[PDB]
């Protein structure tokens, strides 16, 4: 079974978005009111799943192919590739990256979603993956599309890919989005904008990888995640 | 002081956060292996029970694209982290409120009691983490059960909570679904009866 | 007929790029190695085809329906609009402007392209428009992806749309390739790098335009054209 | 000084110049109406003769992904802008060097004479515009007849090229393609025998 | 056999000195004219020899003893030391450095050099070595003196040794020119112009080392040398 | 977006490369273990072949001062990295042009077949990496031979130089030095003829 | 990006926006010309109705210095934007709330339905903007009749509120006032029952 043999820095909650960002309108009634009240972490919060021998498909990193319904889908080819690192600089592996975005229209594939630009017969859009022994992910895909939603009204999101971090506990679990170096809607999304230091917002800027390309074939973008800093117990109870 | 590199900051899931992570949910074809809402398959050990519950923001209205992430020791009080569809058990799993469906439900058996890190005992509970669109950072919260009062009102966690009240909208109300003992648990995000919700 | 009451403002041949740049590789071969024999302005210059009268089929600015065969293309649905004034800030009316691009893979619609990202069966790639009296012209059209091609071994040329403006005479006349705001690729082309002043560069960057998007359908991008100035001749033969 | 607004800068017209500019030649659909490489319909008055040539690059290899625009008088000396295709006669016309066809052809009549702006009459000739990959702004250029000897030797135009050997580069060789008077110009951009170049 | 399992970034062709840099005289007549043709890599590129098995002379590195006719070589005893690594900071183990340059007034080992400083009969200007484990080498020799040459009329060599680095394969093999820190000559030599970014330089110079110097014995100075990175395949053919 | 740590610039090797590199050309005393132009030993196997060539200058000129590296799969097809002087073939080789010697031999074998890595085949091949005084940095070239045209046909590599004529730079003339089998292949760094040199 | 003039800002109509703008109201001398509460004279097409409605802030208290601008249909559907007190019908008018009169009240007609953009009608509704002290920016809503059931349950733009308990605030009450048809409809500026406000 799990053993509790380990701490993880308490989060900053001013450099995460607060819960109540009145821009970004869904937040202002699915926000608590009340404090969030603090508990020291026990084997509860500092343990967590492992999904070591969980049974991947050969494809489930690569979009590409996941979705195969006798062809390619059309948008721009790129690798998404990365590192999990916790806060001290140490590499989380066998980690669990899961990952979802629209196609290259901004059109998603889920009954909800009614924007105009088509779905592709050979894009689905989800993903995952295990980090490796050096903490190191990849994934295969194609850039996806900006696309507008009902919030203020002519709101459009960025380009974004959501992912999806276990982390060694559930005390590192998280999720987030990745955007694209360069985007112009990024400053303007309210969404990007619920986190209030802009060196935060640097950090889900995923950077051109031109180190990465395939030649003649796909780009490559390269987004590192850091998790919650771990570290061994010390002069506990005594 | 020592600053260290900055955490990856959260950003909500956004509303079809089904597609990566409820694929059945989401109407979409699933892969072979899927983390989902069975986390006692029938001949585990314990009790099994059923766990259901529904989602309000804070007009009292439904939230229909809730995800909600579970964390349990199983009937020995023994938290299994080696994630296994082959298992009988599994500490973990998944669950979600849809459109079709506005209640999620979980299959599991009651955890046993584990200590916290001072070695002293806390009562059964099982961990919950919330994502939805609007949620910018996940929303911790514990779920207890109303049957275990005596271990529930010496619970080392439960007693951080300084008013009695806010204590009650963790314990979640003993029922019965089609003979199987069920609990019900509400969340309300916010407002009236606002659940409490944890940081560590 | 047309007759010889302009002049022309004379090219700033270090403003545009020279003709031999050799990381541009293929202008090697293709570059004059004599000098260019500078001519006086006659009607044979300073005088070109006026338009007006083309026939312009209904759908000719319109790429997201003038090839259709089904559907409509997969790609982000974006406005390309600008102005098109001569360098004195007069506007330029009824000048044809023609555009082509790739799809929102980097697949152009051409024999000779076998990059493997695939053909769009909607997409066709090809829109012309007549400016308006005011100067101003437009495009509805989905934004092309980036694709590699044979220069350096890993070069990619940036999402772009070549454009061709006649103006009032073959002395004005402009073959050149919008790009997008913050594309990270700009800087690294090689064709871009053709242009050796950075302010030069700027002029071919499409700037996001929020005021002219269709909310929750398309975005818009702003490109305005510069053609030589036209002034009347003065004090000539005496 | 006075700086005026700078012109948009010239980029190359790319290889897949004939999606944009020349459909047929690109081998896909064209549209109702086409800027094309016939100028004179079989009833326009004047000479009606037919132009063809090639283009090669510095090495001496055939430059088969050219796009060319001329601009020419009518039969009376008369530059005709209003362009349509019900005309008899266009100003105006475009052609292209192609994979499967290395030469390019036009369709039109011999120009006739048009003075410059110190009223000193030019030779007939056809003003070129030469775009391609490879040629970051276009070439500029006029082809002269072979036949029209005497008028060539006092061209305002033509004396201003300073070698009498690099104005041979810019005279047509009259020639019969099937039983029509026709005149071949091949362009050579960069070397031996280099097409002299204008700028204006 | 050797095998094809990686792929080297792509040569920055603007941050190397470019092939005709009419200063430096003699490139004039030997630099190609036609553009390189770029070719994907394959194992005929990605491979190259390995040196572990050549038997190294006791003294190869030593240049202060290997050539001894008699004694020591007159001039400022030191050490060159330092490491090779690749562009993502990987060390290089077990590859071959070589080295050769002039003596002490200048004047090199070879038939033609008719320059009147002259030869050191205990001075040879050839070393070798095999980097270690973690990429470190070593060699001690005389620091060279600057030499005059035909280029320019009163043109001067800075003081410099040539290195010469196998890398894992031929796509990473290079020969270079080390220089010494704070030498005045080194702005004004053409060939360390033919590199056109200052920053390029930079990275030629190597830096007095009195933290590995051998006191009452030698200087030392410190070289590292950057290869090409070195990434294993992905995405490749599918 | 991400620059990694820049790669050490190159310089020209110099006109005493002989000194670090080739010794005994140099005309300067040589170490036990040399590493030179003796790829196959007289027992190993495929077919004994001598190679020579002389390297000119853009003015028609030989360069004396070149120096050459090469690197060839053995006659089955697969490329020997170990360097050993007692193996019976090495894939790897120097050479050099000198005052003395205005042409550089190579005794090796005649390369068998590998494949690019889309598993198509290349046609035989030898890598060469041209250094002299005057090239900031060296040339990459590739000897194919001219009695293996079906195969040179067909390779992947020579049908990405687009012209033809630039195609048969890098073709070696099989003829006879000595009654022995020997291929052909001078080098023409600029001009007339320029061989077709790589980036990769 | 493209950035355009902005916008000068938004300031409140302060307490005493009837000077300026209400001046019956404000118990002070009229002028010949007054824009007022009298859309429709007493032959003007259509159902004459009365509508009144009184405006709360956050804690249930009166607002009773608020002033309001209305712009609707007439009966036949139509946008008659040509004001003048001598038109049987203007499609503009202006009411407010005072202390002596805590309720606001409107002459008019039931409006006739329009198209959005779409082509799809909308049900008949009058357009609404409210100003006063504490109010920075005008407030933007639409009264919709409760005796149009159906026409509402279609209603393009009621349909874009998510929440069916929040299209009821938008929908006015039929009832009557000395013999003659009255709706009323109450504004919740905050808290519970909050009138839905737009953005456009
Ligand atoms: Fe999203
Ligand atoms: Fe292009
Ligand atoms: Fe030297
Ligand atoms: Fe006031």
């Amino acid at each position: 079974p799990a053993q509790d043999n380990s701490r993880f820095v308490i989060r900053d909650r001013n450099w995460h978005p607060k819960a109540l960002t009145p821009d970004y309108k869904t937040s202002i009634a699915r926000s608590p009111r009340q404090a969030l009240v603090s508990i020291p972490q026990s084997i509860s919060e500092t343990t967590g799943p492992n999904f070591s021998h969980l049974g991947f498909g050969a494809h489930d990193h690569d979009l590409l192919l996941n979705f195969n319904n006798g062809g390619l889908p059309i948008g721009e080819r790129i690798i998404v590739a990365g590192r999990v690192v916790d806060q001290y600089g140490k590499p989380v592996p066998n980690t669990l990256v899961e990952m979802w975005q629209a196609n290259a229209g901004g059109r998603e594939r889920h009954k909800n979603d009614r924007y105009l630009a088509p779905l592709d017969p050979n894009f689905g859009g989800v993903g995952r993956c295990l980090t490796d022994s050096d903490g190191y992910y990849s994934f295969r895909t194609i850039k996806p599309g900006p696309y507008p939603w009902r919030n203020g009204p002519n709101d459009w999101r960025p380009a974004h890919i959501h992912f999806g971090i276990s982390g060694p506990s559930i005390a590192t679990k998280l999720i987030t989005q990745l955007y694209f170096e360069g985007d112009p809607l990024i400053p303007m999304c309210p969404i990007v904008k619920s986190i209030a230091n802009p060196e935060a917002v640097q950090q889900l800027i995923a950077k051109l990888d031109m180190n990465n390309a395939n030649p003649m074939d796909c780009l490559a973008y390269r987004f590192d995640i850091v998790l919650r800093g771990q570290r061994k117990t010390h002069f506990e109870n005594c | 002081p020592i600053e260290l590199l900055p955490e990856t900051p959260s950003q909500t899931a956004g509303p079809y956060v089904h597609i990566g992570l409820a694929l059945e949910a989401a109407g979409n074809p699933t892969r072979d292996q899927e983390i989902w809402n069975r986390l006692a398959k029938p001949d585990a050990p314990g009790e099994h029970i059923l766990l259901l519950g529904q989602v309000y923001d804070g007009n009292g209205h439904l939230v229909r694209d809730s995800f909600l992430e579970v964390w349990q020791a199983d009937a020995n009080g023994e938290y299994q982290d080696a994630y296994n569809l082959e298992n009988a058990f599994n500490s973990f799993g998944r669950t979600a409120t849809t459109f079709d469906a506005g209640e999620w439900t979980l299959h599991t058996v009651k955890p046993g009691v584990v200590n916290n890190a001072a070695g002293v005992p806390m009562a059964p509970h099982i961990n919950i983490s919330l994502f939805a669109r609007g949620i910018n950072i996940h929303l911790h919260t514990r779920l207890y059960f109303d049957d275990e009062a005596q271990a529930n009102a010496k619970c080392p966690v439960l007693n951080l909570i300084e008013q009695p009240q806010r204590r009650e909208t963790l314990i979640a109300k003993r029922c019965e679904v089609d003979g199987k003992t069920a609990y019900r648990f509400d969340i309300r995000i916010q407002g009236e009866g606002e659940t409490v919700f944890f940081d560590f």
